[PDB]
RNA sequence: GCCCCGCGGACGCUACGCCGCGACGAGUAGGAGGGCCGCUGCGGUGAGCCUUGAAGCCUAGGGCGCGGGCCCGGGUGGAGCCGCCGCAGGUGCAGAUCUUGGUGGUAGUAGCAAAUAUUCAAACGAGAACUUUGAAGGCCGAAGUGGAGAAGGGUUCCAU
RNA sequence: GGCGAAAGACUAAUCGAACCAUCUAGUAGCUGGUUCCCUCCGAAGUUUCCCUCAGGAUAGCUGGCGCUCUCGCAGACCCG
RNA sequence: CCACCCGACCCGUCUUGAAACACGGACCAAGGAGUCUAACACGUGCGCGAGUCGGGGGCUCGCACGAAAGCCGCCGUGGCGCAAUGAAGGUGAAGGCCGGCGCGCUCGCCGGCCGAGGUGGGAUCCCGAGGCCUCUCCAGUCCGCCGAGGGCGCACCACCGGCCCGUCUCGCCCGCCGCGCCGGGGAGGUGGAGCACGAGCGCACGUGUUAGGACCCGAAAGAUGGUGAACUAUGCCUGGG
RNA sequence: UCAGUAACGGCGAGUGAACAGGGAAGAGCCCAGCGCCGAAUCCCCGCCCCGCGGCGGGGCGCGGGACAUGUGGCGUACGGAAGACCCGCUCCCCGGCGCCGCUCGUGGGGGGCCCAAGUCCUUCUGAUCGAGGCCCAGCCCGUGGACGGUGUGAGGCCGGUAGCGGCCCCCGGCGCGCCGGGCCCGGGUCUUCCCGGAGUCGGGUUGCUUGGGAAUGCAGCCCAAAGCGGGUGGUAAACUCCAUCUAAGGCUAAAUACCGGCACGAGACCGAUAGUCAACAAGUACCGUAAGGGAAAGUUGAAAAGAACUUUGAAGAGAGAGUUCAAGAGGGCGUGAAACCGUUAAGAGGUAAACGGGUGGGGUCCGCGCAGUCCGCCCGGAGGAUUCAACCCGGCGGCGGGUCCGGCCGUGUCGGCGCGGCGGAUCUUUCCCGCGGGGGACCGUCCCCCGACCGGCGACCGGCCGCCGCCGGGCGCAUUU
């Protein structure tokens, strides 16, 4: 249960700010478990989802282990594109479907020195937290 | 609970309980106390005798602490003291009687309906009724005056 | 209109009230806000207690309450004098000061003389200077003692003196209560006329 | 001796339940009772129902109840819903020249009749009583159906 | 209030007192309406008083809730 | 769905009387009218009971629920109830027998006992002669029902008496720090929303009554403050005909 | 709370405070005057030194001005001042030290970034967050099973949630630490001196106001003070006593209010004719000269995959095809009611239609009826067997035995236990001290314990015995079951 005071458990209040969120916030929202490989090299769960990051698509039509490149994150419409996950529109442009970055798993991170950065802040507080549970 | 009054079983009935002829009109009669004198003098002459008029003396400034004066009659009056003392007394060798303090106990006049159990005592009180202190004097009590 | 037997009501309900209602909704808002505040105020003060400074014993006026004793305003000049107790210092040192009370009666002074030297007895008194002590209460005492008192200081009672059983004597089994009043309500109602009329002769005579 | 060839003998009694007998039954205004009548939400409860199809809606389907109403089948629908014990109310419509929204008969009806008047040919065009061009017959008739302004309009001006 | 060679005319389709908002959900003994079912009981238009006569108060007529009592037996069966 | 026989006028409403040549209603959907607050009365349910009630405050290291809940008791202050009556000063609810006397009021002082009088009715309860009977007779025991008759009489009713307060008539006696224009007492009437071994308080529900927008819709009006002379009325200025 | 009270009121309708009491909070003070101090006071300017976004501190200036028509120190009704004598002393405050003490109360405040555990196996589906499973109480985490999102319905996919959880940055009060500095006597007794607000109070009268009633408050006009005075003392007035305060100058936190505003949490509320007028480019469109008035209006789909291409038409619009679980979702597109209409099928039709009762005919559909009682016992034939009664061995249960045994319980009497606890309008010169609280005795009650003794064991309860019943095993091996 929430104890907090100054958090609501507001259905439209919780809606409203999710649906309303500015981008910085939408990147958090857009996270992706990684790959049970990744989870156990850098001791972390969840990473907000970036464009050429291989991912595997969990659920849905397009479930599979085909691993894909994400080509495009539309934070706006809360969906990724992925470079195989595409589909035949009726005039024979091929058009990408989007993918919530909850229904895939990273298998590949585009490292560079913020995601590294990003990375050591998330192990860190995980292992302090087993500093906690002990 | 709005389920159980007679607007529940009215619904249907058009009136709804005020009739046809007479109908439910906004203040057929007047409104509060309208009429008294009047249209509505059977009324007051039968369940209100005395309401019109003006009886006695008029004191301004009434100050109701002045007056305070709350009364024990002598029947209630051995439950101001604990039923140990009553009983102590009662069997005491020396004619030792209990003093009864009303003041104490929040009473200031002593009035003297019922009786009392015959045994000495001494009530303090600021004022005392005639019957009250002739029947501590009966029983062989004192009546004493405080301030 | 009037219907059968009922009670004449006047109901004080011709103005436009619904404007002016209040409601208590935060009442239970309002008792938290109070207790947070003494919770705060007692921690900013301690170890000085937590009610506030210590209150005279008064006597409550008219005859509905002058058996009963509460807590008064503030100590009196004259007590503070007798106490010994500078009116300045009193404030300082968690004593109530009250210049507008006049002590008619010396019981009511001597009660309150007396609960303030039994209140200076109790009394622990820092140095201002931690490191130098000048007439404050000892390092030992300040050390363990100091807690901050809760509730009332000194709480106000109302004292009940027994009074054993005894023997009535003949004198008071032959005291007249209720004429003794009857008498001393015409005395006291017929003094004026007497004195006239006694003083009428007077000069008649002479 | 009580029991015994036999070891046994229906149902009942949610006591707020069950059973028997007798007499009774009109009803406006109005009163009262019962409602396992109905709506919405809350506390409990149904190891309740539900994408193997909830609510809603439709039904010459099958039934129950004096009735209020209800249950089920089929169809449609696509995500929620209901029973029971209590609680709560903005709780039940045929009317109010009621409110708002929608829709008919009237009815393809009344009407498209104030100020004389149009016709021929061609063009463009899918398409011409109505556009354009030419020809004819007419009207305004200088107090104009002409040519320019003020106020007001505000782009209506011009081209495509 | 204006203005009126005067008609109570005119004062923005409004005039024997404009228009707008508020007071204001103004008051109405008067008109209209007043939403499910079954069951049981079931009226009154009369008395008196009222600036009362299209209204009330009052008694009557109504319902609801009771309560205080009376009246039982020859009998599991039948049988005074 | 249709046929036939019998019955069968359109509802709502006001009304003595509606199918009416009374009014409203073309049709359908959705919305649509006794509510809530305070007060009061009675009735019913619950708790406690001569009491009852924290509603305001405080305490519990406030805070999902929890703005709840629990607790206070020298927090019951206070409300209502336990006492009435009078305009008020004020006063303020217990008597009956047994004696010992006095006095002759029909009363008064003392010791006792008892303890809210008496009469008629009175649910219930108690006693109960007499009865009923077993295979029979002799007397017994357990042991129910019927029971004339009698007794104690709840609540409640009616009546008599009594008690408190107001008021009146009457008449004597007593008290003492106040000898007084002092205080108290009796008896017979009469006024009181009194007493006569309490019944209330808190909470809830219902019904009725009222003040409130007060079941819903409805005036003609009244008031306050503002906006208008682009129409029109009239004066003036400056132009045109 | 007093209290719908005292009081007001065509004493009608109606109206209506205060004091005491209990609480929340609590905090006190400053002038003028009267005096004394050599104006001891203030503002401005210029310069320098130091803290130093102008906040200032000091120093200087034969710089200016205010000000004796009165600035400042002291002092204000609680009295004050001076002098003498006695007693006790070296304080307080503001700004920069540093280190950082610090629930400051739910961990000072603000901002940022992070922190558990299934997308395991099988299956359902368009998609799944569904269903089943995941040995041994174990799928896993849980101080986290609030909420939201994600193609259903998710503690474990993601954000989050919990946590005196972490890290970073900024800001503030306190706590001790040199200073830049300022500032620095107090109390008691005695003697003497000093001591107060005026066109104000008060009075008349008028009007309003109030519960204030022969006038509660306010204001106008007229009159107009006093100093042992003045005000008040809820009935006008005179006399007298008493009580009580000290007007006509000023400041002051808290407890209190808050339909505007800035943030935030919640709800037995409403759910697009509801809820704000406004869920939408709403005070918008539009109306009025203007003041002002003021709407209607939400929903494809999981995803646009928003229908390529062929074909008729001038096109609107169709017919094929295609996407999708679905277009029987096609761009005001979820569902899609009624009124009303079109078409199809059936029936009927000259007393407008419609309606009640009764039957008949037809139709639709249902029973799917269309060979249609089963259950119990007994008899006969024809089979099969884990075979019946009885008896033995275990286990369990029911009932009985308190003159079977523990355990216990109900109540009572006596002695006695823990100085036992709690209460008491019982007593206390046993006793202690500062004139009352202690501590004792007693009484009541409860609780414990301790011997005798006590009625009874659905109050709870075991062992034992007796009986009966059931179950499992054995024997029983066939006129039995
Ligand atoms: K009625
Ligand atoms: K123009
Ligand atoms: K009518
Ligand atoms: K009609
Ligand atoms: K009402
Ligand atoms: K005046
Ligand atoms: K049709
Ligand atoms: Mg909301
Ligand atoms: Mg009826
Ligand atoms: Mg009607
Ligand atoms: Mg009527
Ligand atoms: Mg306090
Ligand atoms: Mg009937
Ligand atoms: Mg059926
Ligand atoms: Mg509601
Ligand atoms: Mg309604
Ligand atoms: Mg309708
Ligand atoms: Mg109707
Ligand atoms: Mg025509
Ligand atoms: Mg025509
Ligand atoms: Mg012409
Ligand atoms: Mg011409
Ligand atoms: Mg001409
Ligand atoms: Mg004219
Ligand atoms: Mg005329
Ligand atoms: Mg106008
Ligand atoms: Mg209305
Ligand atoms: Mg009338
Ligand atoms: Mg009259
Ligand atoms: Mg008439
Ligand atoms: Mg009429
Ligand atoms: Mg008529
Ligand atoms: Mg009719
Ligand atoms: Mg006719
Ligand atoms: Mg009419
Ligand atoms: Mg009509
Ligand atoms: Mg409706
Ligand atoms: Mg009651
Ligand atoms: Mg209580
Ligand atoms: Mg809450
Ligand atoms: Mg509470
Ligand atoms: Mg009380
Ligand atoms: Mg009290
Ligand atoms: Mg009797
Ligand atoms: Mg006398
Ligand atoms: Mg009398
Ligand atoms: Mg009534
Ligand atoms: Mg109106
Ligand atoms: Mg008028
Ligand atoms: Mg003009
Ligand atoms: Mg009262
Ligand atoms: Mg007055
Ligand atoms: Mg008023
Ligand atoms: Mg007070
Ligand atoms: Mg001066
Ligand atoms: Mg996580
Ligand atoms: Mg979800
Ligand atoms: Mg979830
Ligand atoms: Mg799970
Ligand atoms: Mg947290
Ligand atoms: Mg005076
Ligand atoms: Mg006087
Ligand atoms: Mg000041
Ligand atoms: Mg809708
Ligand atoms: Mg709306
Ligand atoms: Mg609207
Ligand atoms: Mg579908
Ligand atoms: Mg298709
Ligand atoms: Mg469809
Ligand atoms: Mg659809
Ligand atoms: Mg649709
Ligand atoms: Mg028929
Ligand atoms: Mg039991």
């Amino acid at each position: 249960m929430k104890f907090n005071p100054f958090v609501t458990s507001d259905r439209s209040k919780n809606r409203k700010r999710h649906f309303n969120a500015p981008s910085h916030i939408r990147r958090k929202i857009m996270s992706s478990p990684l790959s049970k490989e990744l989870r156990q090299k850098y001791n972390v769960r969840s990473m907000p989802i970036r464009k050429d990051d291989e991912v595997q698509v969990v659920r849905g039509h397009y479930k599979g282990q085909q691993i894909g490149k994400v080509v495009q994150v539309y934070r706006k419409k809360y969906v990724i594109y992925i470079e195989r996950v595409q589909r035949e529109k009726a005039n024979g442009t091929t058009v990408h479907v989007g993918i919530h970055p909850s229904k895939v798993v990273i298998t590949r991170l585009k490292l560079d020195k913020d995601r590294k950065k990003i990375l050591e802040r998330k192990a860190k507080s995980r292992q302090v937290g087993k500093e906690k549970g002990k | 609970p709005s389920r159980l009054r007679k607007t529940r079983k009215l619904r249907g009935h058009v009136s709804h309980g005020h009739g046809r002829i007479g109908k439910h009109r906004k203040h057929p009669g007047g409104r509060g106390n309208a009429g008294g004198l009047h249209h509505h003098r059977i009324n007051f002459d039968k369940y209100h005798p005395g309401y019109f008029g003006k009886v006695g003396m008029k004191h301004y400034h009434l100050k109701r602490n002045q007056s305070f004066c709350p009364t024990v009659n002598l029947d209630k009056l051995w439950t101001l003291v604990s039923e140990q003392t009553r009983v102590n007394a009662a069997k005491n060798k020396t004619g030792a009687a209990p003093i009864i303090d009303v003041v104490r106990s929040g009473y200031y006049k002593v009035l003297g309906k019922g009786k009392l159990p015959k045994q000495p005592v001494i009530v303090k009180a600021k004022f005392f009724s005639r019957r009250a202190e002739e029947k501590i004097k009966s029983v062989g009590g004192a009546c004493v005056l405080v301030a | 209109a009037p219907s059968r037997n009922g009670m004449v009501l006047k109901p004080h309900f011709h103005k436009d009230w619904q404007r002016r209602v209040a409601t208590w909704f935060n009442q239970p808002a309002r008792k938290i806000r109070r207790r947070k505040a003494r919770q705060a105020k007692a921690r900013r003060i301690a170890p000085r207690p937590a009610s506030g400074p210590i209150r005279p014993i008064v006597r409550c006026p008219t005859v509905r309450y002058h058996t009963k004793v509460r807590a008064g305003r503030g100590f009196s000049l004259e007590e503070l004098r007798v106490a010994g107790i500078h009116k300045k210092v009193a404030r300082t040192i968690g004593i109530s000061v009250d210049p507008r009370r006049r002590n008619k009666s010396t019981e009511s002074l001597q009660a309150n003389v007396q609960r303030l030297k039994e209140y200076r007895s109790k009394l622990i008194l820092f140095p201002r200077k931690p490191s130098a002590p000048k007439k404050g209460d000892s390092s030992a005492e300040e050390l363990k003692l100091a807690t901050q008192l809760t509730g009332p200081v000194m709480p106000v009672r109302n004292v009940y003196k027994k009074e054993k059983a005894r023997v009535i004597t003949e004198e008071e089994k032959n005291f007249k209560a209720f004429a003794s009043l009857r008498m001393a309500r015409a005395n006291a109602r017929l003094f004026g006329i007497r004195a006239k009329r006694a003083k009428e002769a007077a000069e008649q005579d002479v």
